[PDB]
């Protein structure tokens, strides 16, 4: 929210996940026993 | 940059080339009008 | 004597004539692929 | 279905990179003669 207020130019709908690291990536950690529940791919971008 | 140099030449050898076809079309339909009527002049000749 | 002649020289320049736009007429559907041609490379590189 | 869309996203992206680059430097390596009447370009245009 405050960053539109401030009109830096966010590209409209950006989260953490989708922002961070890409789809192809999240498929590769789907592999090696990453649940697909929001916090352990944003715990798992934020390791990377 | 690069694409628009090489598409500049190619519509000027596209706009030259369909100048031309025109010309020699226009050249051809007058050439059959005279060339038909030769063919029905020298066809009554023939018949005299 | 002189009609057959008249005739038979009418008849030779008509072969010509004929001849002649048969080889104006390819020549400009020559012409006219290479116009389409362009024309698809227009398109191709305007597209792009 | 996502799975193997996302798999074929990704391909065909590898793909369009690999023809942006092919058209870069055939075009750049081709004459302005050639260019008109050769194959290699007129299928890449076709493809992209």
């Amino acid at each position: 929210p405050d960053i539109i207020e401030k009109g830096i130019p966010i590209t409209e709908g950006i989260e953490p996940l989708k922002i961070l690291t890409t789809e192809a990536i999240k498929s590769k950690w789907k592999n090696e026993g990453l649940p697909a529940d929001p916090m352990s791919l944003e715990n798992a971008a934020i390791i990377t | 940059n690069i694409l628009a140099e090489t598409q500049n030449k190619v519509q000027g050898l596209q706009e030259e080339l369909k100048v031309k076809m025109v010309e020699v079309n226009k050249q051809r339909e007058e050439t059959d009008i005279l060339i038909e009527k030769v063919g029905k002049e020298s066809a009554l000749a023939e018949e005299e | 004597a002189e009609l057959n002649a008249r005739v038979n020289s009418l008849k030779r320049q008509l072969e010509e004539a004929e001849a002649r736009k048969m080889i104006v007429e390819q020549d400009a559907a020559r012409c006219q692929s290479r116009l389409s041609a362009a024309e698809n490379l227009v398109n191709g590189l305007a597209g792009e | 279905a996502k799975q193997d869309l996302v798999k074929k996203q990704n391909e065909y992206a590898v793909t369009l990179d690999k023809l942006e680059s092919d058209l870069l430097q055939s075009l750049s390596e081709a004459d302005p003669a050639t260019i008109l009447d050769n194959t290699e370009l007129i299928q890449n245009l076709d493809k992209t």
